[PDB]
């Protein structure tokens, strides 16, 4: 579990084999197999149709709208430790989600067809 | 010039498949932890906004009777009412002689007074006991009446527990990730067509498991016209499935203020009979609307004249038969009801009128049901259910929304052809509900050529 | 289910938490749930060994062989209807998915180790 | 079975739809499904965060540490049939991963980011 | 008679079965944590600075 060794620290500064019996200790962990394959492969689904399918750090060509928030750069990259910033932006969350489907992969995906017919 | 292969994914293909399907309520239920037997616990609740993509000009095929989602219902409807009465009290030392007499009131007899000896939860001592229940639950043995109960021959007999609810609440049908479920927007769409006006969901309609013969009862309605459907209507072997277009209102009630006793056999496990009657004895009508139903069968019968059109058509009654199979069975708050519709199918229709109905009379045509406690609902073979009685008074205020019919013979009498309602299955009641919908599947990855390629 | 949309279109006009029980509505949800894990495996293992794999519009270096189809191009982006292309080449599909195997990857990868070793 | 074809080869010369009822084989079946796809995932999982994510021969910037093995380029992938390899390496190929993950894509992510802010 | 044979259907528990407690560690699956307290002086129902 090598990730949330830097909870508390600001934005910033983070930079076996056993034959399957249907008894009451198998069922719960065919539930938790199940359980861990699917949520692994629900945030690699949302990570591959923006464009960012390998990567941890990825940008993108959707530009910051000032309604979802008004503060600074370093304001938020120096003091806000992830909860914070995920406790704030929570309600525009899905609609951003949106801005990255379309308007960074239909208009690359399609574009780039365009400049290999030459 | 110069065409290369390209790959797209995401590309509108469908093909025709077969799959499993899985339930889905809602929470306006699920407030009490409650198990009736239609589970709900682990249906998932539906979306408060369900999504319907109309399609554009496609014409997709469809069938009435070629459908497979009514051979997975009439098979998780089976065994659904096997996890409940799996945990129950079996009846079997009740399989004893018993000796009787009969209640005061005859004809209004039908219920019967009788004693046995049972062996106690203490495993030396002898018990004898009384119960009132009712005929058709009897079968006389061999002066003193002496006889025993019906089901002892041939069946391992369950008693269902109380508080194990019957309510028809309704079950939505979703298909998996991958797959599709496609309805027809047809207005008098029959079975076996084509059609062009298709539209795709996730989850079916409200479907509500309602056990019933003869009559199909908290149904759906069509629109603007009754419309009929059949497999092949000349042949006289496939039954025939009527849908109104405005529902028929019917009324049926049970007078008698019965107890329940509580004889306590074996370690606990407690029997629960038939006490007294409080008051007076009567029978169970239900009073269908007069004026209201002969509109009905009167329009039924100008669809009908068109398929058969020189002869003249009749409404005959049953044959013979079990009582649950030739009367309109049904549930209602706990009892069984068996009434008969020789008042229903009556009558003679010439030219889309008819004598056999005065007008110089009264409206308000009665049936008269009757009460049976031990039922073999699915005809297995080697198991029963006993309903144990409820106490208070019944009514039931059904909604009737179409009907089943069958034809007799190819002999030629006269130019006359004798409908009687006689549909003998059970699938045939979710035919009439499922039969518009088609599951297909999904095959999202296309292959084209264009004229671009790759770069090193 | 945001495809299906354009069904009709032309190819061109288209550009909870609940314990396992074993009960008969439990069965079905777990065959429903390794149903849709295993069908999303298969169709990302394809697009994985043709270099398509986090793309929706992906060009390769396969040249089109006329045995397949003899059309044009603006006659087939024009008039068709996905159904009724996929109805027209189903014969030869799968020759084509291994010629996208070999010819557009087999060839590429090797060849581009041959290049870093400068 | 595409591959083990050549599992004696030297190492450059290598250059249906049923219900889910729970009886005897249907468990055996679903085990081996469930095996299938997360034995199949793992796999993905670790190439993924080498930047490897759709390859089957990716080049790394990980320098080759002579304690590791002393042996030459053309002297290994010449005579030594990948199962002596495997066995040769075994002890060390743990700590490989960890250069892998680190000095391979962590300094490369960060650092190409530096480069978008221009 | 015996104490229990009026309401209830009784079970003899066999020999060759052990009643042992032995400890029993509870895991989360992937994908989930466990947090902890490790303050020294601990009540119910209130926060922590030591997790
Ligand atoms: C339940 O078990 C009891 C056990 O006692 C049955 O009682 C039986 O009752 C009959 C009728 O009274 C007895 O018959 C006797 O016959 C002699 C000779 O004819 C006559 O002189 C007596 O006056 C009397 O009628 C019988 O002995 C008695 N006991 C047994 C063991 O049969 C009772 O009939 C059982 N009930 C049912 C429904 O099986
Ligand atoms: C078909 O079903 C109907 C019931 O809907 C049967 O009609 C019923 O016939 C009886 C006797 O013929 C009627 O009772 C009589 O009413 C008249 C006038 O009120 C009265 O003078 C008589 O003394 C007697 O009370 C009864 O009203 C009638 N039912 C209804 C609802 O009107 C009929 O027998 C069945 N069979 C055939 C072949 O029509
Ligand atoms: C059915 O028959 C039994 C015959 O025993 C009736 O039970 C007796 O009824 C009388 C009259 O009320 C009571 O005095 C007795 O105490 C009852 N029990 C016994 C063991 O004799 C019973 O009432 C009858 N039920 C009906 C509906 O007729
Ligand atoms: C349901 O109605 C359709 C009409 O939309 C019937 O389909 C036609 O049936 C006739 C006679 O069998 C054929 O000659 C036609 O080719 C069919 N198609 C069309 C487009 O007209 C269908 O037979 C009807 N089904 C039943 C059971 O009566
Ligand atoms: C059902 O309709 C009947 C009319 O046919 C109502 O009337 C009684 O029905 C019983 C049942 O046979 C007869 O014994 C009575 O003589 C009838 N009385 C009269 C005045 O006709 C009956 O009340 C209706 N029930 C309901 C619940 O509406
Ligand atoms: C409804 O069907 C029954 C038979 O199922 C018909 O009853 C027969 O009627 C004729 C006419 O008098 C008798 O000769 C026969 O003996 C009757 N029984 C049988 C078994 O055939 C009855 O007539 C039919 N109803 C109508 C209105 O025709
Ligand atoms: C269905 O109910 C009707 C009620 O009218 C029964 O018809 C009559 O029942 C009486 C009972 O005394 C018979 O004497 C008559 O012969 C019956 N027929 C006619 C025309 O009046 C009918 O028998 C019932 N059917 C069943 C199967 O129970
Ligand atoms: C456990 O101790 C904590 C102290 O850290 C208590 O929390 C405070 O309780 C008081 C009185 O109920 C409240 O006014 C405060 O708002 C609480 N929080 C803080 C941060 O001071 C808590 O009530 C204690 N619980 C029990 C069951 O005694
Ligand atoms: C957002 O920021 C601007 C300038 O940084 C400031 O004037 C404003 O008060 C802030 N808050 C809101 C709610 O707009
Ligand atoms: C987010 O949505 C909630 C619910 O509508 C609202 O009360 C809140 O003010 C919104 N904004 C923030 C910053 O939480
Ligand atoms: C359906 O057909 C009409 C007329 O042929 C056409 O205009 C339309 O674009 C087609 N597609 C849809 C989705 O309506
Ligand atoms: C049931 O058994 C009785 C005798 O116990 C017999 O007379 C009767 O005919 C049997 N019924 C059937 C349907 O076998
Ligand atoms: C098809 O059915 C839908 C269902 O609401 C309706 O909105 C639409 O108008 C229908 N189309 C035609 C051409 O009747
Ligand atoms: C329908 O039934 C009639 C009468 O038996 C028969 O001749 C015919 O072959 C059947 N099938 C069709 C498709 O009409
Ligand atoms: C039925 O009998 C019970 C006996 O306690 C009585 O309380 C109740 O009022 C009766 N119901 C009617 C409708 O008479
Ligand atoms: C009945 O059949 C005859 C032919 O035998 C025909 O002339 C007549 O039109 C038919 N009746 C109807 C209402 O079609
Ligand atoms: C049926 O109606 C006709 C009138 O269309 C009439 O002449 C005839 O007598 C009636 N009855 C029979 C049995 O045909
Ligand atoms: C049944 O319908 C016919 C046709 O409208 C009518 O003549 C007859 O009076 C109706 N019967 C009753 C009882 O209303
Ligand atoms: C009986 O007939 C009357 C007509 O006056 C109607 O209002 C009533 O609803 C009918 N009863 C039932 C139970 O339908
Ligand atoms: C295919 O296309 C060519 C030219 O476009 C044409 O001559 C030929 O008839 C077509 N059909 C077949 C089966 O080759
Ligand atoms: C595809 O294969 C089938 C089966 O061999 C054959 O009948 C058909 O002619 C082929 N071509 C097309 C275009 O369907
Ligand atoms: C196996 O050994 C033979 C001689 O022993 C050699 O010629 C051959 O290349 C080797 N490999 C394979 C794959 O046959
Ligand atoms: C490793 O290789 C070097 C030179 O290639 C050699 O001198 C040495 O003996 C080899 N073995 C070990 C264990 O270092
Ligand atoms: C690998 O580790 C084992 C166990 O410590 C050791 O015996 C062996 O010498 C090591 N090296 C090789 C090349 O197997
Ligand atoms: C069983 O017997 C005991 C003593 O006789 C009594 O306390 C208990 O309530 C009885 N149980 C039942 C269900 O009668
Ligand atoms: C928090 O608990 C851990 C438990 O081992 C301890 O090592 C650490 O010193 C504690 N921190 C403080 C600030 O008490």
């Amino acid at each position: 579990l090598g990730f949330l060794g830097a909870a508390g620290s600001t934005m910033g500064a983070a930079s076996q084999q056993h034959m399957l019996q249907l008894t009451v200790w198998g069922i719960k962990q065919l539930q938790a197999r199940v359980l861990a394959v699917e949520r692994y492969l629900r945030d690699q689904q949302l990570l591959g149709i923006w464009g960012c399918s390998g990567k941890i750090i990825c940008c993108t060509n959707v530009p910051w709208n000032d309604s979802w928030s008004n503060k600074t750069i370093n304001e938020i990259w120096d003091n806000m430790t992830w909860m914070q910033w995920e406790k704030e932006i929570d309600n525009y969350t899905q609609h951003i989600y949106t801005l990255l489907e379309v308007s960074q992969i239909q208009q690359e995906k399609n574009e780039q067809e365009l400049l290999e017919l030459d | 010039a110069k065409k290369w292969v390209t790959v797209y994914y995401g590309v509108p293909v469908w093909k025709e498949a077969t799959t499993t399907l899985f339930c889905a309520s809602d929470a306006k239920a699920y407030d009490t932890e409650v198990h009736n037997v239609w589970a709900t616990h682990a249906c998932v609740p539906t979306d408060p906004n369900p999504q319907e993509i109309v399609l554009g000009n496609v014409t997709e095929n469809f069938n009435m009777w070629k459908n497979n989602m009514v051979e997975q219902m009439h098979e998780d409807i089976i065994s659904l009412w096997d996890q409940s009465l799996k945990p129950c009290v079996k009846l079997t030392p009740l399989c004893v002689t018993l000796n009787c007499n009969n209640v005061n009131t005859n004809n209004t007899g039908e219920m019967k007074n009788c004693s046995f000896n049972v062996t106690t939860s203490i495993r030396d001592k002898i018990k004898k006991e009384y119960a009132l229940f009712y005929k058709l639950d009897v079968v006389p043995l061999e002066n003193i009446t002496n006889y025993r109960l019906i089901n002892c021959n041939t069946s391992v007999i369950t008693q269902a527990c109380p508080k194990v609810s019957f309510e028809p609440i309704p079950i939505h049908y979703c298909a998996p990730a991958g797959f599709a479920i496609l309805k027809c927007n047809s207005k008098t769409f029959n079975g076996s067509g084509p059609c062009t006006n298709v539209s795709t969901v996730q989850c079916t309609h409200g479907i509500r498991p309602v056990v019933s013969t003869q009559l199909l009862l908290n149904g759906s309605l069509a629109e603007e016209e009754i419309v009929i459907r059949s497999e092949n209507i000349t042949d006289n072997a496939k039954t025939i499935i009527v849908q109104l277009n405005e529902a028929v209102e019917i009324n049926c009630t049970r007078p008698n203020n019965n107890t329940r006793k509580s004889i306590h056999i074996g370690p606990g496990r407690a029997f629960y009979a038939t006490g007294d009657i409080i008051g007076n004895i009567r029978q169970a009508h239900c009073n269908i609307s007069k004026a209201r139903w002969n509109e009905t069968l009167g329009q039924i019968v100008a669809k009908l004249e068109e398929q058969f059109p020189n002869k003249t058509i009749i409404f005959n009654h049953s044959s013979g038969g079990d009582p649950e199979i030739v009367t309109h069975s049904f549930n209602c708050g706990g009892e069984f009801f068996y009434c008969n519709t020789t008042p229903l199918f009556n009558s003679t229709w010439n030219n889309t009128r008819t004598d056999d109905y005065p007008t110089g009379g009264e409206q308000n045509i009665t049936l008269q049901c009757r009460i049976k406690q031990i039922i073999n609902m699915w005809q297995g073979v080697g198991k029963a259910m006993y309903a144990p009685p409820i106490r208070g008074q019944i009514r039931c205020s059904s909604n009737i929304t179409g009907l089943l019919l069958t034809r007799d013979g190819g002999r030629d009498q006269n130019g006359t052809e004798t409908f009687r309602p006689g549909g003998g299955n059970m699938r045939d009641n979710w035919r009439s509900e499922l039969y518009k919908y088609k599951v297909v599947k999904i095959e999202p990855l296309g292959i084209a050529p264009t004229a671009c390629k790759r770069r090193v």
